[PDB]
């Protein structure tokens, strides 16, 4: 089983005999830069907050605790201050475009230029 | 409302010149519900 | 705020909510003094015994809020901290003297009907307004009583108390960097700041120019709204010198 030498934070999923994929619990997902690690995930405008069962809640980056113990996406574009150019809001982050319209440059999660 | 700036906007940022004047009140000649209670408290009995 | 009332919309355009990212929760109050500087209490940012030892990324500065819990999109604005500046003589290991701290925002905030900076007192205004009996106003989203939270921002007007009377109300050492306020029991009125309100501003409306000045910062007390006791605030004007030093060096 390919999962022997796997350092999966939560659980390991055997793909075949030579590969596998670390997976997470409901509500979480693999961290991009550290695929063996897990963190709260959401690609929706709103997701249930991960509060303590017996309630101090947690929200994934880019979201903020809102009413009803729900993590609402932060709209960095309408908020302002996150992007200096043309801003498009995304769930959990944002896209920021700028530079000459001829050679546009784009960023995700960070200001442009 | 004569106010004297104290900070340098280069390092302080903008806003000092118009500080203390609430857009929804002073700027609209409106007073909040308990504001007068504050002014009344400046009374100096002799 | 104990024994206060709901604030009116735009009543305190300078009120700031320091919100902790993990876990997501109210941390303290604070105030807007310009489009890039925020004032608060040092113990809100640094005081390990009370789970406070924050870095700039640990929290969010939320401006223009009314509701305590609702993410008020279209009204409130979330700013990020570039750097925290705690007074150099503040020592949590000993007391809450010089309980003050400056927070510089990464990007200037945009003012609006709900976001507007408060004034800091000058020599004359400070000596003139900070006198016993004169009432200031305190605001915050903290507890409604000693021992549970408000749905919206709370406000309460409290009278400044004569120093000697403050000094006698507690065994705790008092300094010149603080002042106290609150009704005496025979005055028939109540009100006080409580846990969660720290960092918030104690403001006064100048009868000279109609502007609102921040005379203090909610700092500490013994319990909340107790008869015979008074709430203590950081004397903003006596630390204005330090405020200027920090803003000059790190202004940009
Ligand atoms: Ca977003």
């Amino acid at each position: 089983d390919p999962c022997f030498r796997a350092n999966c934070e939560y659980q390991c999923q055997p793909l075949n005999q030579t590969s596998y994929l670390c997976v997470c619990a409901e509500g979480f997902a693999p961290i991009p830069h550290e695929p063996h690690r897990c963190q709260l995930f959401c690609n929706q405008t709103a997701c249930p907050a991960d509060c303590d069962p017996n309630a101090s809640c947690e929200c994934p980056e880019g979201y903020i605790l809102d009413d009803g113990f729900i993590c609402t996406d932060i709209d960095e574009c309408e908020n302002g201050g996150f992007c200096s150019g043309v801003c498009h809001n995304l769930p959990g982050t944002f896209e920021c475009i700028c530079g000459p319209d001829s050679a546009l440059a784009g960023q995700i999660g960070t200001d442009c230029d | 409302s004569e106010y004297q700036t104290f900070f340098n906007p280069r390092t302080f940022g903008s806003g000092e010149a118009d500080c203390g004047l609430r857009p929804l009140f002073e700027k609209k000649s409106l007073e909040d519900k308990t504001e007068r209670e504050l002014l009344e408290s400046y009374i100096d009995g002799r | 705020i104990v024994e206060g009332s709901d604030a009116e919309i735009g009543m305190s355009p300078w009120q700031v909510m320091l919100f902790r990212k993990s876990p997501q929760e109210l941390l303290c109050g604070a105030s807007l003094i310009s489009d890039r500087w925020v004032l608060t209490a040092a113990h809100c940012l640094l005081y390990p015994p009370w789970d406070k030892n924050f870095t700039e990324n640990d929290l969010l500065v939320r401006i223009g809020k009314h509701s305590r819990t609702r993410y008020e999109r279209n009204i409130e604005k979330i700013s990020m901290l570039e750097k925290i500046y705690i007074h150099p003589r503040y020592n949590w290991r000993e007391n809450l003297d010089r309980d003050i701290a400056l927070m510089k925002l990464k990007k200037p905030v945009a003012f609006s009907d709900y976001i507007h900076p408060v004034c800091l007192p000058d020599r004359e205004t400070a000596a003139s307004l900070l006198q016993a009996g004169y009432k200031g106003r305190v605001t915050g989203w903290g507890n409604l009583k000693e021992t549970g939270q408000p749905s919206v921002l709370q406000v309460v007007n409290l009278p400044i108390v004569e120093r000697p009377v403050c000094k006698d109300s507690t065994r705790i050492r008092i300094t010149d960097n603080m002042f106290c306020a609150g009704y005496k029991p025979d005055e028939g009125k109540r009100g006080d700041a409580c846990e969660g309100d720290a960092g918030g501003p104690f403001v006064m409306k100048s009868p000279f120019n109609n502007r609102w000045y921040q005379m203090g910062i909610v700092s500490w007390g013994e319990g909340c709204d107790r008869d015979g006791k008074y709430g203590f605030y950081t004397h903003v004007f006596r630390l204005k010198k330090w405020i200027q030093k920090v803003i000059d060096q790190f202004g940009e």
